[PDB]
């Protein structure tokens, strides 16, 4: 869990 | 003022 | 009028004790706040996730639920506090 | 979200959209597995209500979302509608979600987990840019 395949980015 | 989101 | 795509916003915790100071005895102990520094959580996001990155993993903190009626950008909004939450979570999920 | 910003499309895999049976967004909600979503009780969902995943823009008609059915609505029995303290509700759904690239979930502290006020976070959501 909590890992997105997709990073986000802030 | 407060408020529901 | 919602926006059509997905909006984000990095924002800090605060306190309980803190955050008394803006909703006073509203905020209780599965209450947690987080705001009051530029962006706000606005109707709509009700019940969307607030996550905090812990030991490399995106961790559900808090669900959004209310705060002030006009999203002002200077005031906390309220989350419901997940880890006083999470047991019934894992029982609720173990029975059914 | 006031002042926030356009995400990277699919870099929150567990947001999803919880709409009605006319096709409008009411509240946000966050999937913990493939058959389970938490949410907020003051959203009042029903099983009529859908949940919608794998979404980045409400507008497209090209993406590939998943719309799933709601089976059961476990809202917390300590939650109190007049405080609105424990605000809290758990959907079962009907068909399990389909994790993939854009579709997967969030991650559950322990009860003892500590998360300091300063710490920074991070929220994410369709709601209002503006009031």
């Amino acid at each position: 869990c909590g890992v997105p395949a997709i990073q986000p980015v802030l | 003022t407060p408020g529901v989101y | 009028n919602t926006p059509d795509r997905l909006q984000q916003a990095s924002l800090p915790l605060l306190s309980n004790t803190n955050c008394k100071k803006y909703w006073g005895t509203k905020i209780k102990d599965a209450m947690i706040c987080a705001g009051a520094s530029g962006v706000s959580s606005c109707m709509g996001d009700s019940g969307g996730p607030l996550v905090c990155k812990k030991n490399g993993a995106w961790t559900l903190v808090g669900i959004v639920s209310w705060g002030s009626s006009t999203c002002s950008t200077s005031t906390p909004g309220v989350y419901a506090r997940v880890t006083a939450l999470v047991n019934w979570v894992q029982q609720t999920l173990a029975a059914n | 979200i006031v002042n926030g910003e356009e995400a990277v499309p699919g870099s929150w895999p567990w947001q999803v959209s919880l709409q009605d049976k006319t096709g409008f967004h009411f509240c946000g909600g966050s999937l913990i597995n493939e058959n389970w979503v938490v949410t907020a009780a003051h959203c009042g969902v029903t099983t009529s209500d859908v949940v919608v995943a794998g979404e980045f823009d409400q507008g497209s008609s090209s993406e590939k979302i998943q719309k799933l059915k709601i089976a059961k609505v476990f809202k917390n029995s300590k939650y109190n509608s007049l405080t609105i303290n424990n605000d809290i509700t758990l959907l079962k759904l009907s068909t399990a979600a389909s994790f993939s690239q854009t579709v997967s979930a969030v991650c559950l502290p322990s009860a003892s987990d500590d998360f300091a006020a300063g710490t920074t976070c991070v929220t994410t959501g369709w709601g209002l840019t503006r009031y």
